[PDB]
């Protein structure tokens, strides 16, 4: 092999290997870093998911699939409709 | 209908439907004597529009009653609170929004004026003594035995 | 509640929507525990 | 029969209308329903 | 304990307290001030029941510049002096699964403070020229209270500078079960000595409200500026001559785009949390 | 001041404060670790 | 009171001057809904030119002028007028009357009006011939 | 007009290396070293 | 849930990257509470007609009614008016 790459590159690489050469451990797999698994609360005011730790998952720069949803169900095109009453005071002309 | 809405129990606030009213000539008053008959007629179901009837005939005299209007304001302002068995007289001191209807007026500590008599409300300002004397039901009570 | 309502009697009922002047939603029916009490200044009293 | 919540004292001083209500653990259901809520069948009409 | 100050590194509030540098200048504005009765102003017929939070997500609705969904009358259940509070805060009328409530004077307390935060754009509150004197006032001269005599600068240095993420740890900052005891020392009518000498002696809620004192002056103020030492992840940030070249709230869209409603709930704050240190009325 | 009325002292805000939240969401995702970008290698011959 | 609890507008009125055949209104005043201090600040700092007294009427009466540099003769004339009445008040000598000074109040950020205001207060002693 | 407005705002973003948003502003040194300034003119203006 | 005891919305977990959960979050959270006053719309519809009226309007409640104000709508109509001014005509036309 001739290229090398002089720096870093696996950050996408989740896990890596499945096996089991002796029926344990490869003693060089790879399983994920606990900061992608982390769900913690949300500040109900604006989503914004939060590590347990109290760092929010926002600033960390690193990916994560284990985050909360919200879900409305049944009334989200509950469409906005009133009705309004009006009432004159002052005819355009009076004596008419 | 109507008539039979005088007796069935009462589960949600009632609100009326049409309100005509000319500004400054002298013909509202035909409205205010439409809702006292309204108001003699059944007196149950007044009962409970108490809270926008307030505000109409407050309106209304204001632009028919200058001197008693304001003046009452200024002594009887709008809402009695029993403290502790005296009772304090609220008031708004602001023309922001004083037709309001919707200040759940019959529960909760939060009394309507013009009603209770405390009875300086008279020689303050008639014709409002007047008005609210005239609506009061003073029939009866009877026993269901 | 609707399988067992049809099976004591016959016809339908509802369980306590609140209505407005255009639209209608349907409160939640848990009913643990009910209890009556009276309510002075819109706080639960305790009873006496 | 159906009549049982008398609508009145008389005197439109002190009525408070009845406020017996049944919680059922945090949840309040109310007897008379204060706040703003009606049906098309309880707005009425005064020129009758 | 209070929080610890995220930068993507923690921190306990103390260090980024003596993280700053508050300097002084020229030009003596011999102009005290007076302080005010805060100016309560409650009052609607038309509340939100139900268990209703009082701390955490209470704050960042009211502090945090979200959302100014109109954040009204909701905290109007701090009248009506026979509702109740659960450890959690959550302020309600009616405790469903047999959770306790707290004490009598914690409950004072609190709704004493909320009280004082219900209705804003009814409330008629200062101008704002006098509330920056009296904030810049305490956090110079400390709680002696005396006049300011000069001008003060205020300068940071070094913090992965985040003043955003300053205002949203702040966002994620509960605050209650730690200003509670100190507005319960103001219930029972206690003096301002004596109040004083609390507020030194304890010291927790005192780098907080020095923080949050700090926090509403650099996000009002607009004599504000900052740069990245570009050598490291570093900022430095300056707000330059606080309490003379400002008179309103700032709109300049590289700071802190501030909203109104919403900073007139945070001068009501800092009116309403150094009223206690105060003489009379 | 109090001429040019409040809000004309600086660059106006053109895009609204709801839409700023989401133009940082996106921004924070595609420019984080989902990049592919990378500088620099080295050519080297071995038999490893 | 009893209009402005009755009507809740700001009233504005005109000055018309002197030498009736004009009719230009060289200047508007205009009365307060709510005679508190509060309100004057509020009322002011909208209303892009003002200025108001210091007599006790203030809680009643803002000006509003129409220029930019409009205010500036009226301020200088109110200068002059505070300098007499300064000279006839430190001899005691003061008329049937009362409004302790003639000076302004404005919130125009101007570099010259804040010039002339400013440097006015100091010199407070001279007399200024006024219109003779 | 808000639409408009909008839509010119989002295009000075990424445009005129002399503004940014108050935090990250280094993404943004990220995002623009696409367009090299100043070879950009008109013509390329109304294409975006 | 909130007072009358209506279902809002419910709160989950799942696996999901973060930024599509909090922008399914945020648009939710906008979506629910009081956007606008009563006393406002009551304004807008008494500004927009004859002006000796008296307006009435009803339930203003579980309906979600955009916001058509900004502290800026000085700002962005003037200029929008300076870069664009064939908007003028169908300003125009709308009145005529």
């Amino acid at each position: 092999r001739t290229i090398w790459n002089s720096s870093i590159i696996t950050q996408r690489i989740s896990a890596r290997g499945l096996m089991n050469l002796e029926d344990a451990r490869p003693p060089e797999a790879k399983i994920s870093h606990q900061s992608e698994l982390d769900m913690g609360k949300i500040d109900e005011t604006s989503g914004e998911p939060i590590y347990t730790s109290g760092l929010q998952k926002m600033q960390s720069s690193k990916v994560s699939m284990a985050n909360v949803v919200l879900s409305a169900g049944s009334d989200v095109i509950r469409q906005a409709a009133i009705k309004y009453n009006v009432v004159r005071t002052q005819e355009i002309i009076l004596f008419e | 209908d109507y008539f039979s809405l005088e007796m069935t129990p009462i589960i949600m606030r009632p609100k009326l439907y049409d309100f005509d009213m000319k500004r400054g000539e002298p013909v509202s008053l035909l409205y205010i004597l439409e809702l006292i008959l309204f108001s003699i007629m059944f007196p149950n179901v007044t009962q409970h529009m108490l809270g926008q009837i307030q505000a109409r005939i407050l309106y209304i005299s204001m632009y028919a009653f200058r001197q008693e209007y304001l003046k009452f304001i200024t002594k009887f302002g709008f809402y009695y609170k029993i403290v502790n068995g005296r009772k304090e007289y609220i008031q708004v001191t602001n023309q922001n929004e004083r037709m309001t209807e919707n200040n759940d007026v019959l529960t909760g500590n939060l009394y309507p004026s013009l009603f209770t008599d405390d009875p300086t409300l008279s020689a303050i300002a008639p014709t409002l003594a007047k008005i609210a004397r005239l609506m009061k039901p003073t029939t009866s009570l009877t026993p269901d035995d | 509640r609707e399988s067992i309502k049809n099976m004591l009697g016959s016809g339908d009922y509802n369980v306590a929507p609140l209505h407005f002047l255009l639209h209608t939603e349907h409160r939640s029916t848990k009913l643990s525990k009910p209890l009556i009490r009276r309510v002075l200044d819109n706080v639960v009293q305790p009873y006496v | 029969m159906q009549n049982f919540i008398p609508n009145t004292d008389g005197q439109f001083h002190s009525f408070r209308a009845c406020s017996y209500a049944v919680k059922d653990g945090g949840n309040i259901y109310r007897v008379v329903q204060n706040g703003d809520e009606l049906n098309e069948s309880l707005l009425i009409d005064t020129a009758i | 304990m209070t929080l610890t100050y995220w930068d993507k590194e923690k921190r306990m509030t103390l260090k980024q307290m003596i993280q700053q540098v508050a300097i002084n200048e020229q030009e003596n504005e011999l102009t005290h001030y007076v302080f005010t009765t805060p100016l309560s102003m409650p009052t609607f017929g038309k509340p939100m029941l139900g268990y209703v939070p009082l701390n955490e997500v209470a704050t960042s609705k009211f502090f945090s510049n979200v959302n100014d969904f109109d954040r009204d009358n909701q905290l109007a259940m701090a009248h009506f002096p026979d509702t109740t509070i659960t450890q959690a805060y959550n302020l309600t009328n009616s405790i469903k699964p047999g959770d306790t409530s707290l004490p009598d004077a914690e409950v004072a307390a609190l709704k004493w403070f909320w009280k004082f935060f219900t209705s804003i754009n009814l409330v008629r509150q200062p101008p704002m020229d006098n509330v920056m004197y009296w904030a810049c006032q305490f956090l110079s001269s400390g709680t002696s209270f005396l006049p300011l005599e000069r001008d003060v600068e205020i300068v940071f240095s070094g913090f992965k500078g985040s003043h955003i993420c300053m205002f949203s740890n702040l966002r994620q900052m509960n605050l209650s079960p730690i200003l509670c005891p100190y507005y319960d020392l103001i219930t029972n009518f206690k003096t301002t000595t004596e109040i004083r000498a609390y507020v030194d002696a304890h010291e927790e809620l005192k780098s907080l409200l020095t923080y949050l004192c700090l926090c509403t002056i650099v996000g009002l103020c607009d004599t504000f500026t900052e740069t990245r030492n570009m050598d490291t992840g570093e900022y430095v940030w300056k707000v330059r001559d606080v309490v003379s070249r400002n008179h309103t709230p700032a709109q300049n869209v590289e700071k802190f785009c501030y909203t109104i409603q919403n900073a007139k709930y945070m001068i009501q704050l800092v009116h309403v949390l150094l009223f206690p240190l105060t003489d009379n009325k | 001041a109090n001429l040019d009325p409040a809000e004309f002292e600086n660059t106006p805000q053109l895009i609204e404060n709801s839409n700023m939240t989401r133009l940082q969401i996106a921004l924070k995702m595609l420019t984080g670790d989902m990049d592919d970008i990378v500088k620099g290698l080295i050519l080297h011959k071995r038999a490893c | 009171s009893a209009i402005f609890e009755l009507v809740n507008v700001d009233l504005q009125i005109y000055q018309y001057g002197q030498n009736i055949f004009n009719n230009e209104a060289e200047h508007t005043i205009l009365f307060l809904k709510d005679n508190t201090n509060y309100g004057v600040i509020q009322a002011l700092q909208k209303h892009p030119f003002s200025a108001t007294h210091i007599n006790w009427h203030l809680h009643k009466h803002i000006f509003v002028f129409h220029s930019r540099e409009q205010l500036l003769n009226k301020l200088l004339s109110a200068g002059l007028e505070d300098s007499q009445l300064y000279q006839r008040q430190k001899t005691y000598s003061t008329k049937r009357g009362d409004r302790p000074t003639e000076r302004m109040v404005t919130y125009i950020e101007d570099d010259h009006i804040r010039r002339i205001q400013a440097v006015f207060p100091l010199l407070l002693d001279n007399i200024f011939d006024v219109k003779l | 007009i808000d639409a408009i407005c909008s839509v010119e705002g989002i295009l000075l973003l990424i445009l005129s290396r002399q503004t940014t948003i108050p935090g990250y502003e280094d993404e943004l040194n990220k995002l623009r070293t696409g367009i090299s300034q100043p070879k950009v003119t008109e013509r390329q203006y109304r294409r975006a | 849930l909130d007072a009358n005891a209506v279902k809002r919305y419910s709160v989950v977990g799942y696996p999901i990257d973060q930024y599509r959960a909090y922008l399914y979050n945020h648009n939710l959270l906008e979506y629910l509470g009081k956007k606008v006053k009563r006393e406002d719309i009551m304004s807008l519809i008494k500004a927009l007609s004859y002006e000796f009226d008296l307006i009435t309007i009803s339930d203003l409640e579980y309906q979600n009614i955009p916001k058509w104000f900004s502290d800026n709508d000085l700002s962005r109509f003037i200029f929008s008016i300076c870069m664009f001014p064939d908007i003028v005509r169908q300003f125009h036309a709308l009145n005529i």
